[PDB]
RNA sequence: GUCGGGUGAGAACCCCGACGGCCUAAUGGAUAAGGGUUCCUCAGCACUGCUGAUCAGCUGAGGGUUAGCCGGUCCUAAGUCUCACCGCAACUCGACUGAGACGAAAUGGGAAACAGGUUAAUAUUCCUGUGCCAUCAUGCAGUGAAAGUUGACGCCCUGGGGUCGAUCACGCCGGGCAUCGCCCGGUCGAACCGUCCAACUCCGUGGAAGCCGUAAUGGCAGGAAGCGGACGAACGGCGGCAUAGGGAAACGUGAUUCAACCUGGGGCCCAUGAAAAGACGAGCAUGAUGUCCGUACCGAGAACCGACACAGGUGUCCAUGGCGGCGAAAGCCAAGGCCUGUCGGGAGCAACCAACGUUAGGGAAUUCGGCAAGUUAGUCCCGUACCUUCGGAAGAAGGGAUGCCUGCUCCGGAACGGAGCAGGUCGCAGUGACUCGGAAGCUCGGACUGUCUAGUAACAACAUAGGUGACCGCAAAUCCGCAAGGACUCGUACGGUCACUGAAUCCUGCCCAGUGCAGGUAUCUGAACACCUCGUACAAGAGGACGAAGGACCUGUCAACGGCGGGGGUCUUAAGGUAGCGUAGUACCUUGCCGCAUCAGUAGCGGCUUGCAUGAAUGGAUUAACCAGAGCUUCACUGUCCCAACGUUGGGCCCGGUGAACUGUACAUUCCAGUGCGGAGUCUGGAGACACCCAGGGGGAAGCGAAGACCCUAUGGAGCUUUACUGCAGGCUGUCGCUGAGGACUCUCACUCCGGGAGGAGGACACCGAUAGCCGGGCA
RNA sequence: CGUGGAAGUCUGUUAGAGUUGGUGUCCUACAAUACCCUCUCGUGAUCUAUGUGUAGGGGUGAAAGGCCCAUCGAGUCCGGCA
């Protein structure tokens, strides 16, 4: 998704934002039904195309590794 | 772009207005304080010693 | 010579102060007697320029609305319990004696009632630890140790917007965009390209400092530049 | 330029202060306006 | 500009007509700021106007600016001020906090006006017609009334609706044209009152297991298409307005593309995109009231700023006038404005200069260097290398095509839209003018976009993402203040502070001896106070005891300042140059040696390289891409040169008018020698020399211009550095007061902080006043 | 293959901003920093109007000792001052 960035910028720029943006234009799990429609809406801001439920979440990865330890305890 | 005459276009802007207390035009009207007799900032009125010799 | 940047400063002038006109809230917690008689339910998440990381609109059983600081996974409809005797789920806000051993809390108290100080930022914890009759052990963000009273409060959860600094900049105008909403002048001249009469590290036909990086403790504004106390310095060895 | 009240009294006057020394006075003094004002050329108040 | 003509004592430049041109985002229209009467009329020419003037922004005297509905006024914005409070020696000083006020005239918010007519000059203000808003009064309605909506909002892409405009069709009205019958202009008609509704959301009906739908994304058994329906848009349509108005007349009808205006869908953010007053919610009749301030003109190559009627500078709206073409591009032309970027006359009009055209043959031989100029050039088709971070390179390169006429096929609803085919035919030339890349290759630097020395430096310097290190748990680190107090901070380690390096990629060796910073320290050193001894009827005073930070001293640290040699097969002072790179922007010697390239190469590229004196974040190396960055080579092109010629326009020369300045000890027609303070028109000796004037190019007057910036001197100045001198901030530390109860400790009562409060944390510490020792270019 | 329409992307005398070379013109100027041709950027760290804030050993400074009204290695005025 970094091919914006033309013949500048780099590899690690390219590797990490195109990852990392293939990754949140993607489909994702919703905790208000259990369908793929996670959209972002912003820096942290994740929302449901469905019954619209409007959450928080990790920056750009809807669940984070931190996000997902609440859960344990 | 040259400081001198070019610059001196830009010049279309009022500060020293007539002022009410004194009448000489020392009032900026964006202060609102009078820099001849000092309306607007002083209750009493600029006077400076040294807006004379020493000794006179 | 001339005052250094860092001494430009202090004065609080428009250049180094916060768009504070274009900011939010100030994310405190609410004020309930004795009882846990307060619930509210999340109507809206909206983004806090102050703090990057997003912000809860909160409506209370009174109709208080309020912006509280958001922890992850909290959502529209949701329902979350602010008191003494609140519920052990994420985002609801609690003191440390009524929150158990082993679960990452974040908004967390210095003296309380104060509405939050520690660990507040996109994505941060906090341990709970240790639970005497006098003392609450929690383990802040930089791996410090704090000795906090119960009696201080804190939202249980992390915050939300993860993983935020794990993504690079790519260019200058997203730094530019970033700095404009901060209280930060930008960019970052080095003090190396400056003037002898503008810095302690300026003039010179090269680059390169005068006298060592690391400064003194003791030391004056204006001198303190570079290394400030320095225990060591470097990578390896 | 959007003039005032007073504004508006004050330029009044200075246009009558561009009034030539009457022709009688010539023959009562028996033989000049410094006061002598140009649009152009000088420069008022405000 | 030219010929006529007008007024006039007087006319190149004042006015009429004609003929001829100039301006097209402005040289037109409306305005903000600023100007201030410069607007209008009449009378004038002593002043001002680059000449003249009968003209004028000039001079003199009159006249001119009319608003409930256009601004202001009101609202609040960054932010400002006053009062209180607090500090200060004090204030006209200063931060917090409370309260009030001010803060928006084009261009934030906002109750309400349109069409025409009228003047020498105003105009939604006056006048005619019509309409609209508000408060209030009376009469009727109505008891709802405040929840909610509105005011009120980023950027990028996009569909829908739709007016003006422009163009096409046809009809009517008026004009132009003189082979044809084509060409131009007009064909009008507001606000407001009424009415219609697409999009959107939603309800009922329905019952899809694959369908519905889009420019795209999408939508659905938690209920799709289809069907009916509630709410619901324009500055739009339709009706009224209007036997109003305007028009000499006709006083149209349809269409496409559609600014404005209306309404949706979509995407982006380590950026999240004002507030308040007011309005809506929530009726109607009649009557009344709607004060106050602005209102002229300019708005620029003459009304502003720049001393000027200055080639400079200065915001906004007209971005849809016609052809053109991708185009708000060029070129040409309307509407409109102008001939005032305001001196003229004459000479084939010389030399010489400024812009500039064409130059045979050669083709960079010119020069430091292709400086200057030039070449290419639009669109279509074929085709396109090394390398590469896979994005790019790339429009690489290279090759072909390109008009007009006739008749047609295809895309589409269609354009006055696009793409194609066949035959016909003109020129030297078909992107025929205009518009419109020259191409390629090697090396250096910096990654990139960007920043900069307003006015000799645009660059390799600055910045940047990126990398690293440092400090801080918030009563923090860092910073401002004399204090009261404040910035960071509506912030909290995924933070912000202080520094360094400068994309990515591959790496980043060794040394902690010195300096720095930090930690520890048995022992040494270590100030004042208090304590102890002697001395004083007391004071001064002599010694001792104790002892903080600090220093000694030990340890940690170089992505911290820095260092990585000589000698021999260690020594200084810790180590003793690893990867790479290398005669470098670093190498003296040096035009290093070999090679490539040229007839010839102090250049350039490659290799070697003992490197005078390369080298790892004082970052090392490599590099795709980028660049008005430095160097070199080739193809192409050419007046750069060989070597100069002709021409073009404005000057230059002569005539009218206008009319400065730089410079001037005096004398002065010089030249060749000499002499002299050694660089003479002027002295000595000779030579030469009739006077004046025109044009010239500048040899001389050590020409004019500037009390040399160089250099030295002066017991000159300043900016800057530091282990110069001395001091001050400031930090650290002991001590005395604040300061209380029972060399280690308990308490709460002062004091501090936090909680709205209850009360909670801390606690004689901390803050502050005083003193003492250390550090102390941060400052003098 | 298409649809889509990204960008400190691209060409561009669109408005606008900047100022490389000519070391041209000018240099008692049109101008105490101008003219012309060339050249650069032109959806962004963009350009601009008005309002507002920071003041002299102090501001501001993508740092050039740059800018703070033709004044800057410490503005201007008046005084100290003869
Ligand atoms: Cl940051
Ligand atoms: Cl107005
Ligand atoms: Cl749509
Ligand atoms: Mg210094
Ligand atoms: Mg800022
Ligand atoms: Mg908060
Ligand atoms: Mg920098
Ligand atoms: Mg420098
Ligand atoms: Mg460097
Ligand atoms: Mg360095
Ligand atoms: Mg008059
Ligand atoms: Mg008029
Ligand atoms: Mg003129
Ligand atoms: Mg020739
Ligand atoms: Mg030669
Ligand atoms: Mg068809
Ligand atoms: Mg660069
Ligand atoms: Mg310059
Ligand atoms: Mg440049
Ligand atoms: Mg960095
Ligand atoms: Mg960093
Ligand atoms: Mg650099
Ligand atoms: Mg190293
Ligand atoms: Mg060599
Ligand atoms: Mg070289
Ligand atoms: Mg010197
Ligand atoms: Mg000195
Ligand atoms: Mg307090
Ligand atoms: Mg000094
Ligand atoms: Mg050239
Ligand atoms: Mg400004
Ligand atoms: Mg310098
Ligand atoms: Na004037
Ligand atoms: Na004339
Ligand atoms: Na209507
Ligand atoms: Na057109
Ligand atoms: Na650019
Ligand atoms: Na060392
Ligand atoms: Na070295
Ligand atoms: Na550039
Ligand atoms: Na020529
Ligand atoms: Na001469
Ligand atoms: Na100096
Ligand atoms: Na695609
Ligand atoms: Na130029
Ligand atoms: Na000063
Ligand atoms: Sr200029
Ligand atoms: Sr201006
Ligand atoms: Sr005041
Ligand atoms: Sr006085
Ligand atoms: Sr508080
Ligand atoms: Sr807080
Ligand atoms: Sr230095
Ligand atoms: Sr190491
Ligand atoms: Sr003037
Ligand atoms: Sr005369
Ligand atoms: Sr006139
Ligand atoms: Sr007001
Ligand atoms: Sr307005
Ligand atoms: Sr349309
Ligand atoms: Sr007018
Ligand atoms: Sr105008
Ligand atoms: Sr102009
Ligand atoms: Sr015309
Ligand atoms: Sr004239
Ligand atoms: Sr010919
Ligand atoms: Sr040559
Ligand atoms: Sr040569
Ligand atoms: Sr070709
Ligand atoms: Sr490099
Ligand atoms: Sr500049
Ligand atoms: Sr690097
Ligand atoms: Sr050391
Ligand atoms: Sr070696
Ligand atoms: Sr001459
Ligand atoms: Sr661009
Ligand atoms: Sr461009
Ligand atoms: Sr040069
Ligand atoms: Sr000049
Ligand atoms: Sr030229
Ligand atoms: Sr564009
Ligand atoms: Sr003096």
């Amino acid at each position: 998704s970094s091919g914006r960035f033309g013949a500048r910028y780099g590899r690690v720029s390219r590797r990490r934002v195109a990852e990392i943006e293939s990754e949140m234009n993607e489909d994702h799990a919703c905790p208000n039904c259990g369908e793929d429609r996670v959209d972002r809406q912003g820096t942290g801001i994740w929302q449901c195309s469905y019954c619209d439920y409007k959450f928080t979440g990790g920056s750009y990865k809807p669940e984070t590794p931190g996000g997902k330890t609440v859960r344990r305890s | 772009t040259g400081a001198g005459t070019p610059s001196q276009g830009k010049k279309n802007t009022t500060t020293h207005t007539k002022c009410r207390r004194c009448g000489e035009k020392s009032y900026h009207t964006k202060k609102k304080v009078c820099s001849s007799c000092g309306f607007g900032k002083s209750a009493k009125r600029r006077d400076y010693e040294w807006q004379s010799k020493a000794g006179e | 010579g001339r005052r250094i940047q860092g001494q430009r400063r202090g004065r609080g002038t428009s250049t180094f102060r916060a768009p504070s006109h274009r900011y939010k809230a100030d994310l405190e917690h609410r004020k309930v007697e004795d009882g846990d008689v307060i619930a509210g339910t999340v109507v809206d998440i909206e983004h806090d320029p102050a703090r990057s990381a997003p912000v809860a609109a909160v409506e209370f059983e009174d109709g208080d609305r309020r912006l509280i600081l958001a922890p992850e996974g909290v959502g529209v409809g949701d329902e979350l319990q602010v008191g003494v005797s609140a519920e052990i789920a994420p985002g609801n806000t609690l003191p440390l004696a009524e929150i158990p051993e082993g679960v990452p809390v974040c908004n967390v108290e210095s003296s309380p009632g104060d509405g939050g100080k520690f660990a507040r930022a996109s994505g941060v914890n906090a341990q709970l630890l240790t639970h005497d009759r006098n003392v609450a052990v929690v383990k802040l963000p930089s791996g410090e140790m704090k000795r906090l009273d119960p009696q201080c409060r804190a939202t249980i959860g992390v915050v939300a917007g993860g993983g935020r600094t794990d993504k690079p900049f790519v260019k200058a105008g997203n730094k530019h965009h970033k700095m404009k909403a901060r209280g930060t002048k930008w960019p970052n001249v080095r003090g190396v390209a400056m003037n002898a009469v503008d810095h302690p590290f300026g003039g010179g036909g090269r680059q390169h400092p005068g006298k060592p990086k690391s400064i003194s403790r003791n030391a004056p504004p204006g001198r303190k530049v570079g290394d400030i106390a320095s225990k060591r310095t470097g990578r390896g060895g | 330029g959007k003039k005032s009240k007073a504004t508006k009294k004050r330029l009044a006057k200075l246009d009558n202060q561009n009034s030539r020394v009457p022709a009688w006075v010539m023959l009562k003094t028996d033989r000049r306006n410094h006061k002598r004002r140009h649009w152009r050329r000088n420069d008022t108040d405000e």
